[PDB]
Formats: C-alpha cells, sequence, structure tokens
C-alpha cells in the first residue's frame, strides 16, 4: 500500500499550484483522503479531507485558500493565492489523521512560494588532510553551494558508501540561496587508494553533479 | 488549543521509558479516536497507534497507547536508539475537527562524547569564482550543545558563519555539526592562519584545528 505525490515545486506568490496523489496496492476511491502540511521546522497541520462521494471538509484557517478534489484514481489539492507562509511540505494521507486507515501517507512534496528563479548548485570538495585526520581516521566531503529551491540529495559512491556519512540540513544564506555539506569519515591510509565521489542531485533544476574528492596536491 | 501535547521534549537512556501526554478540548469521537505518530527527518510521519491503544501493523508492543475521553498517553518502554524522533498525537474531536498535537521530541540519553574536529580550506575551484568557504566539522558528539569560534590571524570572526546540525543518529545517538565561514577571495588571500575553536561538555578544554593558507 502506497501513495505517490506529485505536482509540487516553486510557485510565484499569489499564483496557483496543484498537488496530486495516486495509490498503489489499494483502491483510492474506497477511502477518505486528507491533506496535511508541515512548514520548515514546524509541526503537522491538517488542511482538510474529502469523502468517497467527493464532499470535502476543511480546517477553519484553510477555508477558501485550499480546494480538495478527487477522481476515480487521484486526489488533488489546489492552493489558491499562496503567500510565503504557505511554503511547506505537503502530504496526502489516507483517511483522517486519528483514524486507523491513516497508516498510509505520501512521501511529501515541498512547495516553495517565491518569486526567485531556480538555480542549480556548485559542488566543491572538502579535501582530507593533516588538519582533517585523527587516530587513523580522516574526514572528507562535498560543499553543495548556492542552489534554489530545496531540495538536494547527496549519495556517496552511487550509494555504495553509507557508513559514517553525514549529510547536513541545508542553510539559507543571506543571498537567498541554499547551501549544504555532506561528509564521511574514512581510513587515512585509504586516501591514496580508494575513490570517493559524492553524487549530487538537484531535481528542481534537473542538475546532477559527480564530484571526486581527494587530498589536494600541495 | 484543541489538542495540547506535553512535554515538548522527553529523554531516557536505551532501555528506559518515556511518557508523552495529549489532552483534547472535548472528548474525541467514540471516546478513543486518538492516534500516535513517529516522524524522522525527510520522512512522512509513521502511524504507531490508532483508536487510543491499537497498534498499527509492524509496530512493536513496547509502544503503548492508553487513556480515553480527553486524556491520552503514549508510553514508550524499552527505549531504542532508533526511537530518536518527534512524536505527534492526532485527534478526531467530532464536528470534522481533525487536529494534531504540537509534537514531542524524544532524545536518547547516551554517554557524553567529545566531537572529533576537522577543518577544511576553500577549494581552488571556488576561489576562482571570488568567494571562499571555510568549513569546520564537529563529528559524532553528545550532548547536542557545542560552540564554534572562528579565528583568522587570531581575529575572532562574528556574523560571517552559519551552522547546521544533524538529527540524533539512529544507531549511536550522537550529533554532528558543520560550521561554514564565508569570506571574499580577496580577504581570504590576505591572511594566513585559519582556526576553528570548539567547546563542548565532553572536552576539558577547547579544541582548536587550524591550517595555514597555501601550506600542504
Amino acid at each position: 500500500e502506497q501513495l505517490v505525490e506529485s505536482g509540487g515545486g516553486l510557485v510565484t506568490p499569489g499564483g496557483t499550484l496543484t498537488l496530486t496523489c495516486t495509490a498503489s496496492g489499494f483502491t483510492i476511491s474506497n477511502y477518505h483522503m486528507s491533506w496535511v502540511r508541515q512548514a520548515p521546522g514546524k509541526g503537522l497541520e491538517w488542511i482538510g479531507f474529502i469523502d468517497t462521494g467527493g464532499s470535502a471538509a476543511y480546517a477553519p484557517w484553510a477555508k477558501g485558500r485550499f480546494t480538495i478534489s478527487r477522481t476515480s484514481t487521484t486526489v488533488a489539492l489546489k492552493i489558491t493565492s499562496p503567500t510565503t507562509e504557505d511554503t511547506a511540505t505537503y502530504f496526502c494521507a489516507r483517511g483522517a489523521p486519528a483514524w486507523g486507515t491513516a497508516n498510509v501517507w505520501g512521501q511529501g512534496t515541498l512547495v516553495t512560494v517565491s518569486s526567485a528563479s531556480t538555480k542549480g548548485p556548485s559542488v566543491f570538495p572538502l579535501a582530507p588532510s593533516s588538519k582533517s585526520t585523527s587516530g587513523g581516521t580522516a574526514a572528507l566531503g562535498c560543499l553543495v553551494k548556492d542552489y534554489f529551491p530545496e531540495p538536494v540529495t547527496v549519495s556517496w559512491n552511487s550509494g555504495a558508501l553509507t557508513s559514517g556519512v553525514h549529510t547536513f540540513p541545508a542553510v539559507l544564506q543571506s543571498s537567498g540561496l541554499y547551501s549544504l555539506s555532506s561528509v564521511v569519515t574514512v581510513p587515512s591510509s585509504s586516501l591514496g587508494t580508494q575513490t570517493y565521489i559524492c553524487n549530487v542531485n538537484h531535481k528542481p533544476s534537473n542538475t546532477k553533479v559527480d564530484r571526486r574528492v581527494e587530498p589536494k596536491s600541495c | 488549543l484543541d489538542m495540547t501535547q506535553t512535554p515538548a521534549s522527553v529523554s531516557a537512556a536505551v532501555g528506559g521509558t518515556v511518557t508523552i501526554s495529549c489532552q483534547s478540548s472535548r472528548s474525541v469521537w467514540n471516546n478513543n479516536f486518538l492516534s500516535w505518530y513517529q516522524q524522522k527527518p525527510g520522512q512522512p510521519p509513521k502511524l504507531l497507534i490508532s483508536d487510543a491503544s491499537k497498534l498499527a501493523s509492524g509496530v512493536p508492543s513496547r509502544f503503548k497507547g492508553s487513556g480515553s475521553g480527553t486524556q491520552f498517553t503514549l508510553t514508550i518502554s524499552d527505549l531504542e536508539s532508533d526511537d530518536a524522533a518527534t512524536y505527534y498525537c492526532a485527534g478526531d474531536l467530532s464536528d470534522w475537527i481533525h487536529t494534531f498535537g504540537g509534537g514531542t521530541e524524544v532524545v536518547v540519553k547516551r554517554t557524553v562524547g567529545a566531537p572529533s574536529v576537522f577543518i577544511f580550506p576553500p577549494s581552488d575551484e571556488q576561489l576562482k569564482s571570488g568567494t571562499a568557504s571555510v568549513v569546520c566539522l564537529l563529528n559524532n558528539f553528545y550532548p547536542r550543545e557545542a560552540k564554534v569560534q572562528w579565528k583568522v590571524d587570531n581575529a575572532l570572526q562574528s556574523g560571517n558563519s552559519q551552522e547546521s546540525v544533524t538529527e540524533q543518529d539512529s544507531k549511536d545517538s550522537t550529533y554532528s555539526l558543520s560550521s561554514t565561514l564565508t569570506l571574499s577571495k580577496a580577504d581570504y588571500e590576505k591572511h594566513k592562519v585559519y582556526a576553528c575553536e570548539v567547546t563542548h561538555q565532553g572536552l576539558s578544554s577547547p579544541v582548536t584545528k587550524s591550517f595555514n593558507r597555501g601550506e600542504c
């Protein structure tokens, strides 16, 4: 049983965006469907739901600004006249949040309300060294700089390297662009032998970057 | 609030017990239409319990829901490292009032551990573009609070750094932190000694990692 969300992304203030969810492993028309949002760093907030007949109910704050609809195979959420306060991750959730049928949620899609343009990242090495090794263990990484909007994903060696990896939450820079680092600790004795490549994906700009990170020739 | 969830944060060591409370403004539907969720970073929340006490599929019995009417409790026994997460109750208060509690962070208690510290110079690639990012990594420490001070030729740097901290690790219950100092290429190349000074409960005295610009 699975819900797949789509339709998110960047939207100009006052514009209009629509999110859609489809179902796998169950029949979506047999259920109530809710929409729930979560602003960055905040808690879950129920927007509304729709019954099997197509009748929708909303939270008091959400009325007039959100429209929930459904077809035989989909459920959708239209966002009317978004402000920056509507920037959030939106989830489709089966049933209603208190109900036993709410064990199936979509992965969530980020809606960013902004007039700014999409921009792909530059990826820079965080190179291992003498100032970056302790006890036989070194650290290295990638600095993923100046992208918009969120999100970016980072893997190492195409997912083969996961132990000791830390990918940090993005920070919003004063420029209005995001930056994040991903690091991993490795044996210092491996730095000449083993290859370390961070795989960066910024789907909003359809940008993919592979950056090999090695000690700097100095 | 329609739903009042307390406390904001709760903590126990592995094997311990934590207790989370939720009170609704009026009785939930059927006196038990109350659910509990667990949420980790980058993920949707996962249903633990519905109907006040009924375990969702795949959820261990150490998650115990109790209560009725307006007063509900989530008791997590035999706490595991992977229980580090934020937890929410959700209620159906009739009249189509569907609402979440404000959430409770669960911190897994752990032996105090000092960070391993690493400093990274800006890449030549980035410098060509006119900006220099200097990064200091504080790796695998506990508890969460840590202080980073940047020094450039022993001048304390203020207002030109930003930091980010990871979630508590699901296996070893540590945190990691990155701090990034931003300078222009011109400012960077006018100075020699770049130092990251770290203060943490697991350290008897501050730890400093440094590099000299250009040096191997």
